[PDB]
Parts: structure tokens; C-alpha cells; sequence
């Protein structure tokens, strides 16, 4: 198990760890976060309690190397660090330890919640859609726009997901235009899966992370990511049958996690209606249609 | 974006553009079979490609052999649609390419859109103009060049015949759209009116009788009484 100290709290915030938050008021004994499950990418995020503009926040792995959250009062943010000096790090974390100055990651035995959400992200495929490549971890707020978001400003600051697109070139072979965009078998297969990311994994690392940042930082772009990624694969007649079990259970446990007072703003009801009463697979999400229609049975 | 009465001269300017009509693609009749069931036969139609300024009509004839072994024939229809105003398109010198191209059913924009991806600059709109272009099939010589066809060709006309000697294209193409409603809403008193007098006849190069500018315009109000007549008959006015 892995720790992330604070060097203080000095604003009121509230604090996200995967997919738990916890209050800590302007000047209380707060030192971090203990007890993080290795063998996961995890997030760790921000709202200021006086300004909720802004969610922020940082994908980090502890396997990686040794961070830590400092408040820096210029850019008025908690920022991730690394510290280098191994054996300062631990003394400095033992102490807030041996002190109790530590919330402890709130895991219950049972509860495979964050492995369910975060199967198919690595650490190193966020590094190339989030890029800041002298950090190794990523920064992603709420307002950061997607490469695709730019195209229709600043790119350093972009989340350069996957452009999908169902009427672009890209999508449809000359000479199969009706087949191509009725059925975008073409499109995932070929161009996607084979082309681009070479494999479901990378996909569905991709689709997950694009969940996360919406539901963690209200992302629109992100939000946009994720359905397009659902849509392509429900809008292809032929799909590898592990890829459509994996995809059920993915989305089963998105849409339990999901905040159901969020409903309104993550949920396109297009796409979703679509996916699971008209598309090719509509009758292979069988797990998914059935939480849907029993947590959010208004948006269908 | 759509196309409306409010930029309705946008119509006449020098922009290139055509209207697309697609609702003459695929037609059939419906008939019982010796079971009792009810089948289609398919019969020759028509993509009717027209410039509204200049009257060009681009006339592609859909043979019933398109249609052989195929399954969602309406659906297939807007594709073929599609692919063969693509194919017209290309076939054009650049500088008479179309800038734009209006559909009349929204259910045509994506399929047109698929096949001109190629075509960026090339803007493909809808209309909220009601066009009565499904009467193209009332013009005798078009339906009997359609349903002669023992193969696809495609034919050119001029919509207008010589009237843009007379008259701006925005008064042509009133003219013709208050010519097909009235054949679509009363096709045999519309040719009534367009034939009853002997002594005004159609010259072999031309779709439409050869009126004066008077009888012009009394063939008009007559299209109007028609129009208006039918009116009342409907809804018992
Ligand atoms: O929002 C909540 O329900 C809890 C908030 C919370 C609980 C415990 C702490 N701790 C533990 C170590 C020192 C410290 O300050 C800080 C906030």
C-alpha cells in the first residue's frame, strides 16, 4: 500500500480519491492519503469549497514514483509533485503516519469497484492522451477541450483522445459508401482496432478513461469521447464476442457508479436508447440494459 | 443551412446549385398474388437533378434492374440517389460543379453527404420549400423517355424551354412550380388546360406548348383556378 502526503491544506477543498471525497476545512491536521491500493492507476481531485469553478485533479500511479500534493498560492491550485530523495519521502510519510495526519483509502474488502472502472487504463496510454511529458503524472480539469473539440485552443493543453468521426473519409471506404456508414464494422475493426489502437484493450482504456474524467471533473468533451466509443462498437454488425461481453460488464459498472443526481448532464439519451433498442448489438448488453432500465428508466 | 422563402432569390443568383428530388427513384405497383398475398412489382423512375437559373435538367433514368435481388429497396434508392449525383458531379468540368446541392426530403442529406465527402466545399442543404417536383411524370415526353428505357441513361432537357429569351429564371421557375402542383393536384385538368386549344402545340425540341406572353398568362390563372378549385374540393370550402 501507497501514500500520497500533503505537505499542508491551507484553502478549504474537497478531496477525491478514486471514487470516494472527503471534506478537509481551512487549517485542520491534514497530511494525505495512505493505504492506495497498488496495482491501479488512481486519481486524486479537487474542488475548492469557496470556488467550484474548476475541478482539477491528477492520474498518478505509486508504482511509478513517490508524489506528493502541495498547495501553491500563486496559481491558487494543489499541485502533484515527485520527490526524488527516496529516504526523505519515507521519513516524512512516517511520521504523519506514526501521527494519524493520514485519511486512509476507504476500501472495503468486497468492493471491486475501482479494478471494474480502471481494467483496461495505464498509467502510460494517459501520458499520450494528457501531455506534459516531464511529469509522471497528468494533470486534467474541467474545462480542457479534446483535440476533436479544438478542430470544430491552445493544444499543449488538450486531451488528444482518439477522433472519431462517422462521416469522415477515415470512416468510409470509397466505393462502400451505404455499407461503410449503416454498418461501421469497417470503421472499428480495420481502421480502429487494427489501425490505430491495435487492440480492444487500448480501446477500452481509452473508453474508460474518458468515463473517468467526465464523471471526476464534469469533462464535456470527454463525456463525448465516451458515447462516441459506445456508439461505434454497438453500430457495427460484427464485433468479437469478448469484446461485447468485456464491453457489458465496462459499462454495468460505469452506470452503477455513476451519481444519480448526475444523470442529466453525463447520459446522452440518444446514444443510449439507440445502442440498446435499435443498434446491431442491441440485444448483447444484456447485463447493462438491465441497470439502465432499473436506475434510469426516464431516460428511456 | 436550409433552404427558404426568406433567401429565396439565393435560388437565382450565380452560385451554381441543384435541386435533388429523389421521390420518382423507386416506384411500384402493389398487386394480390394467386395466394392472396400482396406483392410489388417495381417499374422504371427517375433522379430529377434540376438548376433552377439556368432550367438544365439532368434526368438519370433508374432501370428496374437496379433493383434484382435486392433487400430495403427504399433504402437502397436514396443511396443509388446519392451515388449517381456523385457520379454526375464528377463527370462535370470544375467550373460547372455545383456550389450547392438541395435535397427536397431530409432523408436524403445523409446519404448525399457519404458520397461527397470528397467535395468538402460543396454545401448540401435541405429545403423548407414544398416542390412539387414528384410531377415531373405528368411531362409527357419525361415519363415516356423513362418508361421506354430498356437500360440506364441518363437524359438532358432544358425545364424551361426557350422562355429565359422572355423572362428572369425566378419568374421561369414560378412558372414551373405552379405548373407541376397543378398537374399534381389535378393532373388531367391541368393537361386539359395545357392542350385544349389545337392551334397551340409543343415543337419537337420543347416539353411545354408555345404560348405568347398573354397566354401565358392566362394559362396561369387558369392554374390557379385549378389549384385553388381543388382547394375547395377537399375540404368542402
Ligand atoms: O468529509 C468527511 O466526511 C471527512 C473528512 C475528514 C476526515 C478525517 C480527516 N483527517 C484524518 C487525518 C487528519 C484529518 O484531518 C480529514 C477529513
Amino acid at each position: 500500500m501507497n501514500t500520497v502526503p500533503f505537505t499542508s491544506a491551507p484553502i478549504e477543498v474537497t478531496i477525491g480519491i478514486d471514487q470516494y471525497s472527503f471534506n478537509v476545512k481551512e487549517n485542520q491536521p491534514f497530511h494525505g492519503i495512505k493505504d492506495i491500493p497498488i496495482g491501479h492507476v488512481h486519481v486524486i481531485h479537487f474542488q475548492h469549497a469557496d470556488n467550484s469553478s474548476m475541478r482539477y485533479g491528477y492520474w498518478f500511479d505509486c508504482r511509478m514514483g513517490n508524489f506528493y500534493i502541495q498547495y501553491d498560492p500563486k496559481d491558487g491550485l494543489y499541485k502533484m509533485m515527485e520527490e526524488r530523495d527516496g529516504a526523505k519521502f519515507e521519513n516524512i510519510v512516517h511520521n504523519f503516519k506514526e501521527r494519524q495526519m493520514m485519511v486512509s483509502y476507504p476500501k472495503i474488502d468486497e468492493d471491486d469497484t475501482w479494478y471494474n472502472l480502471t481494467e483496461f487504463v495505464q498509467m502510460d496510454k494517459i501520458r499520450k492522451i494528457v501531455r506534459k511529458d516531464e511529469n509522471q503524472f497528468s494533470y486534467v480539469d474541467s474545462s480542457m477541450t479534446t483535440v476533436q473539440e479544438n478542430e470544430l485552443s491552445d493544444p499543449a493543453h488538450s486531451l488528444n483522445y482518439t477522433v472519431i468521426n462517422f462521416k469522415s473519409r477515415e470512416a468510409i471506404r470509397p466505393g462502400h459508401e451505404m455499407e461503410d456508414f449503416l454498418d461501421k464494422s469497417y470503421y472499428l475493426n480495420t481502421v480502429m482496432l487494427q489501425g490505430i489502437f491495435k487492440n480492444s484493450s487500448n480501446y477500452f482504456g481509452e473508453l474508460q478513461f474518458a468515463f473517468l474524467n467526465a464523471m471526476f471533473f464534469g469533462n464535456y468533451g470527454s463525456s463525448l469521447q465516451w458515447h462516441a466509443m459506445i456508439e461505434l462498437i454497438c453500430s457495427s454488425a460484427t464485433v468479437p464476442k469478448h469484446m461485447l461481453d468485456k464491453l457489458d460488464e465496462i459499462l454495468y459498472y460505469q452506470i452503477k457508479t455513476l451519481p444519480e443526481q448526475y444523470s442529466d448532464i453525463l447520459l446522452n439519451e440518444r446514444v443510449w436508447n439507440i445502442c440498446l433498442y435499435s443498434s446491431f448489438q442491441k440485444n448483447s448488453l444484456h447485463n447493462t440494459e438491465k441497470i439502465m432500465e432499473n436506475k434510469y428508466p426516464e431516460l428511456l | 443551412g436550409a433552404m427558404n422563402s426568406s433567401n429565396y432569390a439565393e435560388l437565382f443568383n450565380n452560385d451554381i446549385k441543384l435541386f435533388v428530388d429523389d421521390t420518382n427513384v423507386y416506384r411500384v405497383t402493389v398487386h394480390k398474388t394467386f395466394e392472396g398475398n400482396v406483392a410489388t412489382k417495381a417499374i422504371n423512375g427517375c433522379i430529377f437533378t434540376l438548376n433552377p437559373k439556368t432550367g438544365h435538367l439532368f434526368l438519370k433514368i433508374i432501370h428496374t434492374s437496379v433493383w434484382a435481388g435486392q433487400k430495403r429497396l427504399s433504402q437502397l434508392a436514396k443511396w443509388k440517389t446519392a451515388e449517381e449525383v456523385s457520379a454526375l458531379v464528377r463527370s462535370l468540368p470544375k467550373e460547372e460543379q455545383p456550389k450547392q446541392i438541395i435535397v427536397t426530403r431530409k432523408a436524403m442529406l445523409d446519404p448525399l453527404e457519404v458520397h461527397m465527402l470528397d467535395f468538402p466545399n460543396i454545401a448540401i442543404r435541405p429545403t423548407e420549400l414544398r416542390l412539387p417536383f414528384s410531377a415531373a411524370m405528368s411531362i409527357d415526353k419525361l415519363s415516356d423517355v423513362v418508361m421506354k428505357a430498356t437500360e440506364p441513361q441518363m437524359v438532358l432537357f432544358n425545364i424551361y424551354d426557350d422562355w429565359l429569351d422572355r423572362i428572369s429564371s425566378y419568374t421561369a421557375f414560378s412558372r414551373l412550380t405552379l405548373l407541376l402542383r397543378a398537374l399534381k393536384t389535378n393532373e388531367e385538368s391541368a393537361k386539359m388546360i395545357l392542350l385544349s386549344d389545337p392551334t397551340i402545340t409543343i415543337k419537337s425540341y420543347h416539353l411545354w406548348p408555345s404560348f405568347t406572353d398573354e397566354q401565358w398568362i392566362t394559362i396561369e390563372s387558369q392554374m390557379r383556378d385549378l389549384i385553388l378549385t381543388e382547394y375547395g374540393r377537399k375540404y368542402n370550402v
